[PDB]
């Protein structure tokens, strides 16, 4: 139809290839964040059933974008490479023309710029990939969680899920976590974003990645035997 | 559904999933077998040819593998004519590193950058992907010795063995299964020739088929050393193994 | 193989492949051969049963068939053996499975049939010792789980059903009767049953009834009750275990006999009265009816709490919903002793807080002022009582009434009905008395007559609370001697009250005014006042009715009329129990006239229940004689032929729906499809039998409360607006009412416009129009079902007006008895101990039609309604308790019960 | 078991 | 099981009586040869000879002589005489008409075709409601539109709305979408007509748009009634091409049912189960909603709903207690419905091969690999790239 032409405007108001980013991000494993007061946690898998991988080397879904800003990620690995390296550049332009350490926000707006420029200019796909983007701004301990979509958007929310069955977990969320309170210490947050996760997993150690991010560059992800402690006092629940 | 479009890579399938990249698959899968087992103490690559012929001259071609440096070799699966550009940026790319920091290419490094070009082809410019598969098999001082994989896509997942082109199936199934973790480089070459004699016509798996190299770390007060085995020194040691 | 080497231990091993069969000729050839070899064979006994087990492990039909060549032949006294009287017997134990295996797992018919009788006497000679015992216990408790135990248990207790069976097959019954050729009781073979039936209470639910029902007596539930009393809370849990005993006791009950049938019943409501759950033990002790058994389980219910809380709101409610009122009396005294409260208590046992609730329902469903009907002729008569009947229940409609002009209006014996009718909007309520008592002193006596009939039908909504007693109003009219005054009056007194036995009721109805006295057909009316009075509780049998049914059937004959409402008054009597009806059957059948055997077939059909086995056939002998006796010809005396002829066609239907009643509910969908298939055959058999059977058909749609209320109702009214008869349309109409404005919407349209178009008498116009007007409810206002409370398919009490008129020709006279149709039906409150009304949620299931429920168990799918919901008849009666959010648990567990919910909400 | 069988055959 | 046996004791002792009862009834005895059976019948006989060949009367005209054409070419302009009333007969009906002389006997045929009797398929429906594993929110989607005007009649008519015309039926193969269909059926007890499409792809000269009219005809008159027109598709979209004598008849059978599903106004009172794998990926020519309304996609089955299902089947298997039910179903990704049917076909046959005669419980781990393996080479999804 009108999915051979990116210039030409539709009728329809909805150009196919846009419909079809949609498609491509849902196929991608589950990438959810939750948000304290003092923290980001970001809990997602990654796979690890493929039989024959050397884990160390098979790189982590998580890459430091900044020193303090991280990204997750839903949707095709390779078409997420190109973002996660433009948006690296530009972390370490910011710091060399206003000396000033990345404003996050400004970050958010440059990714988002790059998928929406690429549905102007015919001859370039919109890529099929939505990201987290969360981080710390400068002088500031607040929380900072954002999402872009392929729509060539973006859009900030209190706590927000990406990726296949998305629909289980944010139930979830509506019902444990509040935009009003966010889960004061962040302890309770962690616990929270395991049993998320857990919904669509069912039962992994390393298929649970969890990385809080806190304040002041402080980067650190949980040990593989403290997630264990999460699930199985989780799973002591379930049967009462 | 029905109507099948996929001129140009920035036009999207309905399904979403791209068919020239599909086509991509078939392609590889065209190209014979190679297998890569990392083992601790060096890595192993050993592959049954893609030419068959007699006249032509199997035993001086080594199409399957090229070095591009030093410390890192690769073996090559699909489309042949593609590939030759792929190659060839790569040893200058390799260099062109070497130059700036005067160190040798880090393994993932180097990866990285060929699969973004991969990328390159669909995120913009009609340009068809390039279809081909390389394992890498290096050494840097980050990792040890590190095997990779890169897919037509354009990304990469590390193994701890792997297999390519084609009936990557059948042989995976057997290396798994007598998979002996530690690995040793002795076994690793045992184990190797076992996998292609079952993928091979001839389960006689003749020299004149084969193609063979051993980077080892197992080489004189621990240093990496590639060779290239010739055709001669496979048919020494085809006897040693005992398939013939 | 069957070596006389192969007997070895040595040869085990090498054998064991293929299937053991050193077992073989170890029992087979050493047994003959000697009888030192019998000692031997002893020590070897160790070895031969484990084989066994083995055996067992890997359950294939090749090692079953492989192993046995002679195992078959040799069992005692083929090999001649019975030395040392120990020994041989021992040897019964290895060889009795070996049998088991080969009559079923590797499919045999011929060895099922003839190996049948050998292997019942080994079981049975062999538990005397208690040995057998021994060899079943050890795969009926799989210490070792394989899957040969779970087949061979079957068969040994497959065996005893054998046993037990050989009893109802033939009087020969016992060792005599050789399918088994071993006795159903003894002193080896009960010491089986009951150590069999502990064991498999746990492991199956079915094989346990099985055995119940093929003995076709009340000895299998002897066994069975101390079993279950011992396995009720321990072995598992005291809400399961009561699960069990209700899924039981319903298979085996509606096949055995009237003496015995009554038995199982006993049984069952004991058991579940020792078990906490009194929920369904109330339900059965309506059943016998029993003074007795309603005074224990109340006593039971309110004896654990000593204060008001869920106990004695519980103990009441369950007997209010019960509107015979017979157990409201019971209960209270044991409540008034305790004295928390006298009047809250009293007034929630009684009917009076069922009059309260209706009040709140009425404003939600809107109260009306309106009338249907047309002016002019005997539709003048007919608007008049219509109005009555579209105000079901209790209504607003006062300012209608409170002209008198509409009253005066109507003519004739029409004006009797009209003030009657008014009474039919002040239905189940007290409140509305003050419009009739203006009637009853003023005008004409026919209205006097009226005022009376309706202040019967008002005052229902009392017999129990004793706030304005129905005696108070009624004793004064008695007197006076006109013979309609009293009448009305006599009969009021009987539906006021009920089914409530009480001093005032007794005392008004002994003077009986029915003599040759008053020739007068309205004099018949006080056996029939009396008839009330017994139903819905165990029946006297009274005596007096008697005396006086035959005293003015002899002496006046000419009137059939007047001796057919004496007969099927009798017969109502009596509905409740069969026994003792079954005693005066016979003193109705010494004196013998055409006029007698009437009421033989009527009286006959409340007495033969008790079982399906005699009454169903014998309706149908009766059936068939008047088409036998017109197809010869083919190839005071008037007063007679009529009478039998319409009686008997009356008593088939009547017959198959009591068997309906009190048997399962499989039997209502069954009976049903018997009855549409017999009116072909009625009407190809004769003139007379398809009009007359019509009438009675949807008289049989309702009494036998039918699950399907689709597709029958609707071929059988379309079918008969040709075909003679319009009495059709009011008996079946009220089937179609019990679920309102919907088999009913149709009827409204269909039948109201074309019998408005096509009329060509009045008569028959009144007919078709009362009855389309009266299904409808407006915005579904009360209903009038048969439900007596949580007997749906209860005794009907003060619907059996129905049963009586739809039999006699259509009347004038008939429009103010029909008046009266009291029952209306309770809506569904969550109720705690504060009777806050309305329901949280409860499950309706709509989709019923269903002929595989037959437990009593609800169909727990459900769609959740938070509304208050009336109970729709047999589509929307399964009810489960949903009550979650809150955290709660049932007090009162529903069953698909009329019953409002009671909860324990935490 | 097996007498009920009989009673499915009957039917 | 219990349940079914207590329902087999009444229906034994019905069937027998009812036997029994009719000797008698049906007559054997009886014989109605009084005055106005003999009248009817020797009158029958005196006016037909007989064989008699049926006509169709074309018209009336008011002199009691009708013009009727019989099977020959030749058509004959015939007298009235006897039986059948005038008024009765309304032009387009096909009488009887006597061999000798033509004349109008009567009638006792109404257009009756052999075309009729074959479509009618009222019987037995194999499903009762619920005996389908399937998921309640399904089936109440189907009962919403069909089942819910005719039980409940209250609410429509006091709302307004007009009961729904219709239903499209499409998933998924292995939905149980005519289990579903048979489910329906069984509820409403209606006269349940079945055609499949195909029997109006024919070379045959014009023979399609008659069998599309029979159609409506057949159904009012049966009415309430659900039409199962079953693979609708094979005459619409489905394709049977125009270089096989196909550019005469599939325009002209397309176009005749489409002409009638909207009519001069929708029945509303004939229900229509459409059935089609989708009309997604295909063109629709089952013209817009409010002649087919609510539309029905069944979900494939998820791990929910497969548990539903997989109870029934377990029940008569032994050994899978122990066997852990909950982690068969989850380590299998979400598919179809019928390969767990497959499953439970293929274990039983696998414990034949293993030599026990009901399933081991290592037989129903093993089981899972055998089925998954073959529906998963049979139909592949895309690979996540
Ligand atoms: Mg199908």
């Amino acid at each position: 139809g009108y999915d051979r032409a990116l210039s030409i405007f539709s009728p329809d108001g909805h150009i196919f290839q846009v419909e079809y980013a949609l498609e491509a991000v849902k196929r991608g494993t589950c990438a959810v964040g939750v948000k304290g007061k003092n923290c980001v946690v970001l809990g997602c898998e990654r796979r690890s059933t493929l039989k024959l991988q050397d884990t160390r080397i098979t790189p982590s879904k998580v890459s430091k974008i900044d020193s303090h800003v991280v990204l997750s990620f839903s949707g095709l690995n390779a078409d997420s490479r190109i973002l996660i390296e433009k948006a690296r550049v530009e972390a370490q332009s910011h710091r060399l023309t206003l000396e000033d350490p990345v404003t996050v926000e400004y970050l958010t707006r440059y990714v988002a710029g790059v998928q929406q420029r690429y549905t102007q200019s015919g001859g370039v796909r919109p890529f099929g990939v939505s990201t987290l983007i969360a981080g710390f701004d400068p002088r500031d301990d607040e929380p900072k969680l954002y999402q872009t979509e392929p729509s060539g958007i973006y859009s900030s929310w209190s706590a927000q899920t990406i990726g296949r069955n998305s629909k289980t977990v944010r139930e979830f969320l509506e019902k444990n976590y509040d935009r009003k309170e966010p889960p004061a210490t962040v302890e309770e947050c962690v616990k929270l974003t395991v049993r998320s996760l857990l919904e669509v997993v069912q039962t992994g150690a390393k298929n649970i990645e969890i990385t809080v991010v806190k304040p002041d560059s402080d980067i650190v992800a949980l040990s593989s035997e403290e997630i264990n402690q999460y699930v199985t006092q989780i799973e002591q629940e379930k049967q009462e | 559904g029905s109507r099948r479009y996929d001129s140009r890579t920035t036009i999207f399938s309905p399904e979403g999933r791209l068919y020239q990249v599909e086509y991509a698959l078939e392609s590889i899968s065209h190209a014979g077998t190679a297998i890569g087992i990392m083992a601790s103490d060096g890595i192993v690559l050993a592959a049954e040819r893609k030419v068959t012929s007699t006249l032509l001259e199997q035993d001086t071609s080594t199409e399957k593998l090229y070095k591009l440096n030093d410390k890192i070799a690769v073996a090559v699966a699909g489309l042949t004519a593609d590939a030759e550009i792929l190659i060839n940026t790569a040893r200058i790319h390799a260099q062109n590193y070497l130059k700036t920091y005067n160190e040798d290419i880090p393994v993932e490094i180097l990866v990285r950058r060929l699969s973004d070009i991969k990328q390159g082809y669909t995120q913009h410019g009609g340009l068809r992907p390039f279809g081909v598969s390389f394992i890498y098999a290096g050494y840097d001082d980050r990792y040890g010795y590190q095997l990779y994989t890169s897919n037509p896509s354009g990304n990469y997942t590390g193994w701890k063995a792997i297999s390519v082109g084609a009936n990557t199936s059948a042989a995976q199934t057997l290396l798994q299964m007598d998979y002996k973790d530690d690995m040793k480089v002795d076994d690793a070459i045992e184990l190797a020739l076992k996998t292609l004699s079952k993928t091979t016509d001839s389960s006689a798996l003749t020299y004149d088929r084969l193609e063979f190299a051993t980077i080892r770390k197992g080489a004189n007060d621990g240093e990496v050393y590639q060779k290239i085995f010739k055709p001669q020194e496979i048919k020494d040691i085809l006897v040693k193994t005992g398939i013939t | 193989m069957v070596d006389e080497s192969d007997k070895k231990q040595q040869t085990i091993d090498e054998q064991s492949q293929i299937s053991p069969e050193k077992q073989t000729p170890n029992k087979k050839d050493k047994k003959k051969e000697e009888e030192e070899q019998l000692s031997e064979e002893d020590a070897k006994l160790k070895t031969d049963l484990e084989l066994l087990v083995e055996r067992l492990k890997e359950d294939d039909s090749s090692l079953y068939e492989a192993s046995l060549n002679a195992l078959k032949e040799s069992i005692k006294n083929s090999t001649s053996s019975m030395t040392a009287v120990p020994k041989p017997l021992k040897f019964l134990r290895p060889t009795y499975p070996d049998l088991c295996s080969i009559y079923d797992k590797w499919t045999d018919p011929n060895l099922k049939s003839s190996l049948a009788d050998v292997l019942s006497i080994l079981a049975m000679t062999y538990s005397e010792n208690g040995k057998h015992d021994s060899l079943r216990y050890r795969l009926l408790s799989d210490v070792s789980d394989f899957e040969g135990w779970g087949h061979e248990y079957i068969r040994h207790l497959a065996l005893e059903i054998g046993e037990v069976y050989n009893d109802q097959v033939e009087k020969d019954a016992e060792d005599e009767t050789s399918s088994d050729g071993s006795k159903s009781d003894g002193s080896a073979a009960t010491s089986g049953f009951e150590f069999s039936k502990e064991d498999t209470l746990r492991l199956c639910l079915d094989i346990v009834p099985y055995f119940l029902k093929h003995n076709g007596e009340e000895d299998a539930v002897d066994l069975l009750l101390e079993i279950e009393s011992i396995d009720k809370l321990p072995q598992f849990v005291d809400e399961n275990t009561f699960q069990r005993v209700c899924q039981y006791m319903v298979a085996c009950v509606p096949l055995l006999p009237p003496p015995e049938d009554v038995a199982f019943l006993k049984t069952a409501y004991s058991i579940y009265l020792s078990q906490n759950e009194l929920t369904d033990a109330i339900a059965l002790a309506v059943r016998l009816g029993e003074e007795d058994m309603i005074r224990s389980v109340f006593d039971a219910t309110s004896d654990p709490v000593m204060h008001k809380q869920l106990a004695y709101i519980l103990a009441a409610q369950k007997t209010s919903f019960e509107y015979e009122g017979v157990q409201d009396i019971i209960g209270n005294g044991k409540l008034s002793e305790h004295f928390l409260y006298l009047a809250k208590e009293l007034n929630l046992t009684g009917p009076k807080v069922p009059e309260d609730i209706y009040k709140s329902h009425l404003d939600n469903s809107k109260s009306v002022f309106s009338s249907a009907g047309l002016d002019s002729a005997q539709q003048n008569l007919a608007s008049s009582f219509v109005n009555g009947f579209l105000n079901l229940g209790y209504c607003n409609d006062k300012l209608i009434v409170d002209n008198d002009n509409w009253v005066y209006k109507t003519k004739g014996d029409g004006m009797t009905s009209a003030v009657a009718s008014i009474g039919s909007i002040y239905q189940w309520n007290l409140d509305g008395l003050q419009q009739l008592d203006k009637y009853l002193y003023v005008d004409e006596p026919e209205v006097k007559a009226g005022a009376l009939l309706g202040i019967g039908i008002s005052a229902s909504g009392v017999h129990d609370g004793e706030v304005e007693p129905a005696l108070l109003l009624l004793q004064d009219y008695v007197t006076n001697p006109d013979t309609k005054i009293s009448s009305a009056a006599i009969l009021g007194l009987g539906i006021a009250f009920a089914g409530s036995k009480n001093d005032e009721v007794l005392g008004l109805l002994l003077p009986i005014a029915a003599s040759t006295d008053l020739p007068i057909e309205t004099a018949a009316m006080a056996s029939l006042a009396l008839a009330h009075v017994f139903v819905g509780t165990c029946n006297g049998d009274i005596t007096t009715s008697i005396m006086d049914n035959f005293l003015e059937r002899t002496a006046i004959e000419l009137k059939t009329d007047w001796v057919r409402f004496l007969a099927l008054a009798l017969g109502i009597l009596y509905m409740g129990q069969g026994e003792q009806v079954d005693d005066v059957l016979e003193t109705i059948s010494a004196i013998e006239h055409p006029m007698t055997s009437a009421i033989e077939v009527l009286v006959g059909s409340c007495a033969y229940t008790g079982t399906g086995d005699v009454l169903l056939i014998q309706d149908l002998l009766h059936r068939l004689t008047p088409k036998n006796v017109k197809g010869e010809e083919d190839a005071e005396i008037k007063s007679e032929e009529k009478k039998g002829k319409s009686s008997d066609k009356d008593a088939t239907t009547d017959g198959k729906n009591d068997d309906e009643e009190e048997e399962k509910e499989a039997g209502i969908v069954d009976e049903l499809a018997y009855a549409v298939l017999g009116i072909a055959l009625i009407a190809l058999g004769e003139d007379i039998g398809k009009e007359m059977s019509l009438r009675h058909f949807g008289h049989l749609m309702h009494y036998g409360n039918e699950h399907i209320r689709r597709m029958v109702p609707l071929a059988m009214g379309i079918v008969s607006v040709s075909d003679p008869q319009m009495k059709v349309f009011d008996t079946l109409t009220r089937f179609s009412h019990d679920a309102d404005l919907e088999v009913s919407m149709n009827s409204i349209f269909a039948m109201g416009l074309c019998g408005a178009g096509t009329n060509n008498a009045r008569l028959a116009q009144l007919l078709r129009q009362l009855a389309s007007y009266y299904s409808r409810e407006q915005d579904a206002l009360f209903i009038t079902r048969l439900a007596q409370g949580l007997l749906h398919l209860g005794k009907g009490t003060m619907t059996m007006d129905v049963f009586n008129d739809a039999h006699v020709l259509n009347k004038v006279t008939l429009a103010s008895i029909l008046t009266t149709a009291v029952g209306l039906v309770s809506p569904s409150f969550m109720l705690k101990h504060h009777q806050l009304f309305y329901m949280l949620n409860a499950g309706i299931r709509p989709k019923f039609i269903l002929a595989l429920n037959d437990e009593g168990e609800p169909i727990k799918v459900n769609v959740r309604v938070g509304q208050a919901v009336e109970t729709v008849g047999q589509a929307g009666r399964p009810k489960k308790i949903t009550g979650w959010i809150t955290q709660s648990t049932p007090v009162l567990l529903n069953h698909g019960e009329r019953a409002e919910l009671e909860t324990d909400e935490y | 078991a097996a007498p009920y069988a009989a009673k499915l055959k009957q039917t | 099981t219990r349940c079914k046996l207590k329902l087999l004791r009444m229906e034994r002792i019905k069937d027998h009586l009812l036997l029994e009862e009719e000797f008698v009834s049906n007559s054997e005895i009886l014989k109605p040869f009084e005055k106005k059976q003999e009248e009817e019948k020797k009158q029958l006989e005196e006016i037909r000879g007989n064989p008699l060949s049926i006509g169709t009367l074309e018209e009336i005209i008011d002199d009691d002589h009708a013009i009727v054409t019989s099977p020959t070419m030749p058509d004959y302009y015939v007298s009235i005489l006897s039986f059948v009333d005038k008024e009765l007969l309304e032009p387009g009906c096909s009488v009887l008409l006597h061999h000798k002389t033509m004349s109008i006997v009567g009638v006792l045929q109404d257009d009756a075709d052999p075309m009729v009797s074959v479509m009618k398929m009222d019987k037995s429906p194999t499903e009762s409601y619920s005996d389908i594993g399937g998921l309640e929110s399904q089936i109440q989607e189907i009962k919403e539109s069909v089942e819910l005007p005719l039980t409940h009649p209250e609410l429509y008519e006091e709302m307004g709305i007009k009961p729904p015309k219709g239903v499209i039926l499409y998933g998924a193969p292995g939905t149980g979408k005519t289990l579903l269909a048979k489910a329906v059926a069984n509820q409403t007890s209606a006269t349940f007509l079945r055609i499949v499409g195909s029997e109006l792809i024919q070379k045959y000269l014009g023979d399609g748009p008659r069998l599309c009219r029979q159609i409506f005809k057949v159904a009012g008159e049966n009415a309430p009634s659900i039409v199962f027109i079953d693979e609708i598709d094979a005459i619409g979209t489905k394709r049977y091409d125009s270089n096989s004598g196909g550019e005469r008849e599939i325009q002209r059978t397309m176009l005749e049912l489409l002409n009638q599903l909207d009519g001069f106004d929708d029945r509303g009172d004939v229900k229509v189960i459409m059935a089609t794998n989708k009309i997604e990926t295909l063109d629709p020519a089952l013209i817009r909603p409010g002649r087919i309304d609510r539309k029905i996609l069944f979900e494939n089955p998820d791990l929910s709903t497969k548990k539903k299902i997989l109870g029934i089947h377990t029940s008569k298997m032994n050994l899978s207690e122990d066997v852990n039910l909950e982690t068969l179903v989850t380590t299998k990704d979400d598919l179809s419905g019928a390969d767990i049917q497959a499953m439970c076909t293929e274990a039983g046959l696998l414990a034949l091969r293993e030599r026990r005669m009901q399933v081991t419980a290592e037989d129903f781990k093993q089981a899972k690999e055998r089925v998954m393996k073959n529906k998963v080479e049979e139909n592949l999804e895309g690979l996540y790239l």
